DNA sequence: CTTGACAAAAGTGTTAAATTGTGCTATACTGGGAGCCGTCACGGATGC
DNA sequence: GCATCCGTGAGTCGAGGAAGCACAATTTAACACTTTTGTCAAG
């Protein structure tokens, strides 16, 4: 987040647009309390059998 | 003439013989009601 | 019995929604006024 | 409040069939196969 | 900045519903014997 904020001061609009999009995802993970590695599954949940009868 | 009063209709009426068909859509096959009945497996909502 | 129908409860389709969302590894939780979890499964799914 | 007698009825121990799971075949074989096809619109996405 | 591609979206009810084989390991069907109710007289 600190590097993205520093790059947010770049004069180029495309650089600021790219940094903002990355920072928005970073801010979402920081505020929510989720961990980025949770996006990779180590255990797959299995639906209850009555919902897949 | 009007069969209820016996008086004529105030204007002459186009009367003739026309060929009319009874179509396959009948209210006997379409009327349906339901208070309770079968329910779906997963959603448990009524069937259709 | 000649009585007025009772107050309804949570639909079973919403329960199907939660479990199908959980099968996608998404933690969907129903909260109360104080942000505390509320069990809509009547204790039947808690270990 | 019982007290013995009996008669099924469920429980237990062997016992064999019947079913189910697994290993094994020795001439030489060495890169798949159906896709084939009449919309049009938007937003977005790196790419350049 | 600009084609090009990828993705997503496009009304509601109804009514239609191609090996075999041997051998081992495991489960299951039958009995045979107890142990336990269930049901009687006796009170």
């Amino acid at each position: 987040e600190k590097e993205l904020l520093e790059e947010m001061k770049h004069p180029s609009r495309a650089r600021r647009a790219k940094a903002r999009k990355r920072l928005e995802v970073v801010r979402a993970f920081l505020d929510s309390g989720n961990r980025p590695e949770w996006m990779i599954l180590e255990a797959v949940p299995v639906l209850p059998p009555d919902l897949r009868p | 003439y009007d069969g209820r009063t016996g008086e004529p209709i105030e204007g002459p009426i186009v009367v003739g013989q026309m060929f009319i068909m009874k179509l396959y859509h009948m209210v006997e096959d379409k009327m349906h009601a339901r208070s309770t009945g079968p329910y779906s497996l997963i959603t448990q909502q009524p069937l259709g | 019995k000649g009585e007025d129908v009772p107050e309804p409860s949570v639909p079973e389709s919403f329960r199907v929604l939660v479990k199908e969302l959980q099968a996608l590894a998404l933690d969907v939780q129903t909260l109360d006024e104080k942000d505390n979890p509320v069990d809509i499964f009547e204790g039947l799914a808690s270990k």
